[PDB]
């Protein structure tokens, strides 16, 4: 929740469409919670029989 | 004090005065030192409880005593955010005040001797001009020179060096203001302004003074004035939109033709320039050169009565570039300092076709804020928002 | 003193020192009555 | 929660208009319509019924 | 080291006659006042010492 | 059979049938009963 | 050095609103009178209650605040209450109060409306503004509301429930005849409606030794008092304001020698 | 409690005084009325009558905090005048105004007691 | 309002607005989060100006006579707990009301409200330094605890409850009621990122009016537009005004691409405003007209919890710990 390295911190291409882009709080823990989108939906998993 | 405590100037001694609610309550002009602001703030107090230290914080750290700093030896309060717009309106050529404002207005000044000056125009009835009642606030008589933020410097060349067409250079002769609008230039906080010379000619308890007169009454002729932002401050004549759109088709014209003559191998990289580099060099000098035309047709066409260019030229609150972002182009975004990167694979977006380097494709906003912008720009935009919100994050750690 | 049952709403005096639970209804959750000395309002 | 007795910015009384607004809308009317047909004229009196929301039928489902 | 009895106690301590809330602005103060609520004051105290220039007052 | 420029008002009636179906807090009660 | 023959007359009247139009006055003294048709007009209001049994769904502090701002009939018996702190009686007496009571009790299992027509007074001059109904608490079957409340006499800079007006309208100079106001583009601005302009004209010509004259009125009421004893019952009370307060400076300037 | 009672605008205590007198020294014929619990209702009301006297040379008013409830009128007048006479003279000028204006008023209104036309 | 069953739960630190509203321009995602029917906000009449010099650097002046008639009230509750335990055979605890000869350890305070069981019937006035619960403990006579309130609560009791924890432990919880206006130090905040304290707070009589008699309700100063730069805030509530003359609900749904403001515009002009939203405004204490033009519309504002009633605190001579002898709370 210190560390200085910002690449686990800025905002990454791949975040299009699950998680806000916006909505992040500041302080020193920016960038590390983050909420995810409207329609973004988790999977549950299943068995590859 | 307040919660960081920086400079000695963070710590300075006042006077009680007590008031019916409970909040803590302080004049604007001291908000620069203590660096605050009113979105739920908090100060502390303590009190001498001896007589001796008493006496040692009233003749050593008492507010109108810290008026200059030693750091760089230029004051640290002058007029700040509302009195300053107020006060470069009041201070224009055409300022005429009747009689029963003028004495409204001279009801406010604590040093005044109680003597109505002669109007600046007898007949065909008296009427007083704003320079004539700034005269009385400007304490004993001193001298100064000074420009404003908009004096055009081809005019110390020719004729009317002395006569000044657009009302500019400052003259304050024998504490009397001749000529001129103030500004940011010549009442802030810099060297050689007027509070700055106020304070080493006439002392410490005189510009104390001057501050409050002049706060005061600024703000009962502002509340005869008005002033307002709207969203007609924001907005363009229908010639300015077709040059702007005119200006930006041409530009994303001429990347094409970078773009394609660099894949016929026709580049050639300069001394120590890789081809990535010299192609995206030349690719950003045509976007950046292009905006700055953009933002020159804005500005070039706004009106005396805007009032966002009242509080650029003022020098109270903005910049010459918030005016073109809000009226003509946002411009380009950019992480780590380069151009937006391929966070997908050959790609930025799943939107865009691989190995895309069209302006539009790696970050270039071409809408204004008035227009709203489009969702692949408002994702490059959030972009730039955050890595400039994590610097300041880690910056006050770092520094304290 | 009286106290008001949390389902039923049957008023039931319970004594000092003593188990908490209603009647008629066996409960475990109770509500002391209201009280009788009167305060005065402001429409303001 | 319930629909208050003046309007806060003039003074009208308001409070006396929530049940005719809502019969008004019961046949065909439209909210501009409805709103002319009771006399409020000023847009601030008629953010008063454009924008309530009446909470208090909802606190009325659990029994005392 | 911090908090201590070297580093935490000796140089650095909590005080009284002291308080502390929100600022509000205020343009009719003179640059050198402040302005505290009823409240405040009525709780912290000054040591005036008693001599015949002010002993009825 | 196609949709044509009626589309601002058929977008929002294929959302309003997720919602109405997953609801918003999908993402616990369903790792729960797994 | 003296005063103005001001010449009213009023446009139209009814149960509640007056316009009317002040000419040959200055703009000082017509704006002294807007402000007290809001701010110091008198009238009856409910300033103290005390609740017996509230069973409802709202607080007690939330029905004692909707019931202040009920208007009260106030029309011709304001003149005859003391002011409760003036009076020599006791904290309450029928020379300088009137007093209510409210008591409902929900059985059947529709739900009940306790509208206003429920406060039942003693004076039968002062009773609420019912000769629709004001909603006041909705109730479920087995719950209840009973109260007592006085109502006292007060002006506008109490509190906002004592004062007897809607929005007072006021305007002058419906066109720039003085550039009080200056037009950026005076082409885009909607004609007044007090205006005498013609269809393709934007304002009338600039004259420098003008005047304000001529002011315009539109004074509404909320239900106490009838429009046109709101304007009578002002300047009788601005008039009593400046004669108290000569005989304080006569006093003064007597008590000089 | 650290919120004033509504009452204490307008109602006066018992030690203070309504109004008060003082002569300004630093030019002759001024002077400067100090009215207690009062606003910009009297004090507009009064300026702009003592403009309209010829022989006044000076008239304004200010309510030095917006908290407090208090007012202050500054006059001056030519010296064969008084600035306490050029101030009793205002008020019973606006009596004379507001008695008058009540008259024209109350005949307006029963001039459509069933109605003009 | 955070739920509906408001009533039943005993939360700790429980915040209740009295007349929220649903905004007046609406984005098309909140009807499936239920933004109108748990709203939180009003929609008030805003003016963009500077007026006396009490909003600046952050800072609204609002209308003193709408708050009282409602404006932005609320409520506060909150819970104490307290158990009975037999952490010993004689040091068992017990509720009761501690009398002054038998039991010792008690301080000075009045001791009357409590009832026979040892709590306080709902529905006094219980002040600040008020004992709720009388506690005695037996000392190998009776040492009396107790607990007291906080300072500066002047609640109102509102309900107490009697039950059994987790085990076979008695305990009591009790909620005290408290209601806040507001005042000049509260923070409010707009949807756009701008918050900020209130000044001073002016009557009817002296808020600056329009030609029909409509004062604003806040007053916010125009310099916190230019520098940060958001303009969705002067377009809400040009579409706002537009959407209370004529009875619909605004769409704000962000691409839209079928909302201009030239749209918004030619819409205003049609009943009879200026297509901007400016409007000619007279000054409130000398009635003359103010020479600009000020822009003023409804928007949609809200009440944070930060209030002041909770951050003020002062120490003069107060208690001091004991090993070290340094100053320590009470
Ligand atoms: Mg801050
Ligand atoms: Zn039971
Ligand atoms: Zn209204
Ligand atoms: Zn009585």
């Amino acid at each position: 929740r210190d560390g200085k390295l910002a690449k686990p911190r800025q905002l990454h291409n791949t975040l299009w469409g699950m998680v806000c882009p916006a909505e992040t709080p500041e302080g020193h823990a920016v960038g590390l919670v983050k909420n995810l989108a409207l329609m973004a939906y988790i999977s549950v998993g299943s068995q590859p029989s | 004090n307040r919660q960081p405590t920086l400079h000695k100037m963070s710590m300075m001694g006042h006077r009680v005065r007590i008031l019916p609610w409970s909040t803590f309550r302080l004049n604007l002009s001291v908000t620069t030192p203590y660096n605050a602001d009113f979105d739920g703030d908090e100060m502390n107090l303590h009190l001498p409880q001896s007589l001796e230290t008493r006496a040692e914080i009233q003749e050593l750290a008492m507010v109108p005593r810290m008026i200059v700093t030693p750091q760089s030896n230029r004051p640290v309060m002058g007029i700040v955010q509302d009195t300053l717009t107020a006060v470069r309106k009041f201070t224009k050529r055409d300022v005429f005040l009747e009689r029963g404002e003028v004495m409204n207005l001279l009801m406010f000044l604590s040093t005044w001797d109680g003597k109505v000056p002669q109007p600046a125009i007898l007949k065909p009835r008296p009427l007083w001009t704003g320079k004539q009642i700034f005269s009385l606030i400007i304490p004993g008589h001193i001298n100064c020179i000074r420009t404003h933020s908009t004096h055009p410097d081809d005019e110390d060349s020719g004729p009317y060096k002395h006569i000044s067409p657009g009302d500019t250079k400052v003259v304050v002769e024998n504490g009397e203001l001749i000529m001129g609008i103030l500004c940011k230039k010549s009442l802030g906080t810099s060297a050689g302004s007027l509070v700055h010379i106020s304070y080493l000619e006439m002392g410490h308890d005189i510009t104390r003074l001057f501050y409050s007169n002049i706060q005061t009454v600024i703000n009962n002729w502002l509340l005869i004035e008005g002033h307002t932002i709207g969203i007609g401050d924001s907005i363009a004549d229908s010639k300015t939109y077709q040059d702007i759109q005119n200006t930006i088709k041409k530009a994303k014209q001429d990347v094409i033709e970078v773009i394609e003559k660099a894949h016929n191998n026709e580049l050639e990289p300069t001394p120590g320039n890789t081809l990535r580099q010299t192609f995206e060099n030349q690719v950003n000098r045509i976007l950046n050169d292009a905006r700055d035309k953009t933002g020159s047709s804005a500005q070039k066409s706004l009106s005396e009565y805007n009032n966002f260019k009242s509080m650029v030229v003022s020098g109270a609150k903005g910049s010459k570039i918030n005016i073109s972002q809000v009226i003509a182009v946002v411009g380009q975004q950019n992480v780590e300092g380069k151009r937006i990167p391929f966070g997908f694979k050959h790609r930025t977006l799943p939107h865009f076709i691989k190995d895309d380097y069209g302006p539009e494709s790696r970050g270039f906003v071409e809408n204004s804020y008035l227009a709203g912008l489009t969702p692949t720009e408002f994702f490059f935009h959030a972009m730039g928002g955050r890595e400039g919100l994590i610097d300041t994050a880690v910056k006050t750690a770092e520094t304290g | 003193m009286i106290y008001i049952c949390g389902e039923c709403h049957t008023e039931n005096e319970i004594k000092s020192r003593d188990p908490i639970r209603c009647r008629e209804c066996g409960y475990r959750i109770m509500y002391k009555k209201r009280t009788k000395r009167l305060v005065v309002f402001d429409a303001r | 929660m319930i629909i208050p007795v003046r309007c806060f910015t003039c003074g009208k009384i308001v409070g006396n208009k929530w049940e005719a607004y809502l019969g008004l809308l019961q046949a065909e009317y439209t909210e501009g319509d409805a709103l002319d047909a009771l006399g409020l004229k000023r847009y601030c009196c008629r953010r008063m019924l454009l924008a309530h929301v009446d909470l208090i039928e909802k606190l009325l489902n659990y029994a005392p | 080291g911090k908090e201590g009895r070297v580093r935490g106690n000796l140089m650095g301590k909590r005080v009284d006659f002291s308080a502390r809330t929100v600022i509000t602005p205020d343009p009719n103060l003179s640059i050198d006042q402040v302005g505290v609520p009823r409240s405040i004051a009525a709780n912290m105290t000054f040591a005036e010492i008693v001599t015949p220039f002010n002993i009825d007052r | 059979e196609i949709t044509p420029d009626l589309w601002q008002e058929a977008c929002w009636i294929v959302i309003s049938s997720y919602f109405d179906e997953k609801g918003l807090v999908r993402q616990q009660l369903d790792s729960f009963d797994e | 050095p003296y005063a103005n023959q001001p010449t009213v007359r009023i446009t139209e009247l009814t149960d509640e609103n007056v316009k009317f139009i002040i000419e040959n006055t200055d703009l000082a003294v017509a704006n002294s009178i807007r402000r007290v048709f809001i701010a110091e007009v008198p009238i009856i209001a409910i300033d103290w209650v005390q609740i017996d049994a509230n069973s409802s769904v709202l607080h007690d502090e939330f029905i004692a605040h909707r019931l202040g701002l009920i208007p009260l009939t106030s029309d011709d018996i304001v003149d005859k209450l003391q002011y409760s702190r003036d009076c020599t009686c006791e904290e309450f007496c029928p020379e300088c109060s009137v007093e209510f009571t409210l008591d409902v009790r929900c059985n059947e299992d529709q739900t009940r409306h306790v509208t206003s027509r429920d406060l039942i007074s003693n004076s039968p001059r002062v009773i609420p503004v019912t000769s629709d109904d004001i909603l006041i608490v909705k109730l479920r079957k087995g719950q209840e509301l009973r109260l007592r409340a006085y109502a006292k006499k007060g002006f506008g800079k109490e509190h906002a429930k004592w004062n007897p007006t809607a929005g007072v309208a006021f305007e002058y100079d419906p066109d720039n005849a003085l550039r009080h106001t200056v037009y950026p583009k005076p082409e885009e601005w909607p004609k007044s409606e007090y205006s005498e302009l013609d269809e393709d004209e934007s304002q009338a010509p600039y004259d420098p030794n003008g005047k304000p004259e001529r002011f315009y009125y539109n004074v509404e009421s909320c239900g106490s008092l009838r429009p046109e004893t709101i304007v009578l019952s002002a300047l009788s009370g601005l008039k009593k304001k400046l004669s108290d307060l000569q005989t304080q400076l006569s006093h003064e300037i007597q008590s000089d020698v | 409690m650290n919120a004033p009672p509504a009452f204490e605008s307008f109602l006066l205590f018992e030690g203070e005084k309504k109004i008060t007198i003082n002569k300004d020294t630093k030019v002759p014929n001024a002077c400067l009325f100090t009215i207690n619990k009062e606003d910009h209702t009297l004090g507009n009301i009064i300026k702009s009558q003592l403009l309209k006297d010829p022989q006044v040379l000076f008239a304004g008013y200010k309510v030095p905090h917006p908290l407090e409830h208090k007012i202050i009128i500054r006059v001056q007048t030519t010296p064969d005048y008084s600035p306490q006479e050029a101030f009793t003279n205002a008020i019973t000028d606006l009596i004379s105004e507001l008695s008058l204006l009540e008259e024209r008023f109350r005949v307006a209104i029963k001039d459509k007691q069933e109605g003009i036309e | 309002v955070y739920i509906t069953n408001f009533h039943v739960r005993m939360d700790t630190l429980a915040h209740v607005l009295y007349y929220p509203q649903k905004p007046l321009v609406t984005t098309r995602s909140m009807e499936y989060l239920r933004f109108r029917e748990l709203p939180a906000g009003i929609n008030s009449i805003v003016a963009i100006a500077s007026y006396t010099g009490y909003n600046q650097e952050d800072s609204v002046i609002m209308n003193r006579s709408a708050v009282d008639r409602g404006f932005f009230r609320s409520v506060f509750y909150r819970s104490y707990k307290e158990q009975e335990s037999k952490k010993g055979f004689d040091q068992e605890e017990v509720f009761e009301k501690p009398t002054r000869e038998t039991c010792q350890g008690m301080r000075h305070a009045i001791y009357d409200k409590l009832d026979d069981d040892g709590l306080i019937a709902p529905g006094v006035r219980v002040s600040g330094d008020d004992v709720i619960i009388g506690k005695t403990v037996t000392l190998p006579t009776k040492r009396d605890c107790s607990t007291f309130l906080r300072t500066s609560e002047t609640g109102i009791v509102d309900q107490v409850m009697v039950t059994l924890n987790q085990e076979g432990y008695k305990f009591c919880k009790i909620r005290v009621r408290s209601v806040r206006i507001p005042q000049i130090g509260d923070k409010f905040a707009s949807r756009h990122g701008q918050k900020g304290t209130c000044g001073i707070q002016y009557r009817q009589e002296d808020m600056p009016f329009t030609c029909e008699g409509i004062t604003p309700d806040i007053i916010i100063n125009p310099h916190a537009i230019p520098s940060r730069m958001t303009i969705g805030h002067l377009i809400e509530c040009l579409q706002g005004k537009v959407s209370a003359n004529k009875g619909e609900i605004g769409d704000a749904t962000p691409f839209n691409d079928a909302v201009n403001v030239q749209k918004i515009s030619n819409l205003l002009s049609d009943y009879g405003y200026h297509l901007r939203g400016n409007e000619v405004l007279y000054n409130g204490f000398t009635g003359r007209k103010i020479t600009s033009q000020i822009f003023i519309g409804p928007t949609y504002y809200q009440r944070l919890k930060h209030m002041v009633d909770d951050k003020i605190h002062s120490r003069a001579r107060g208690p001091i710990q004991i090993l070290n002898r340094q100053p320590m709370e009470g």
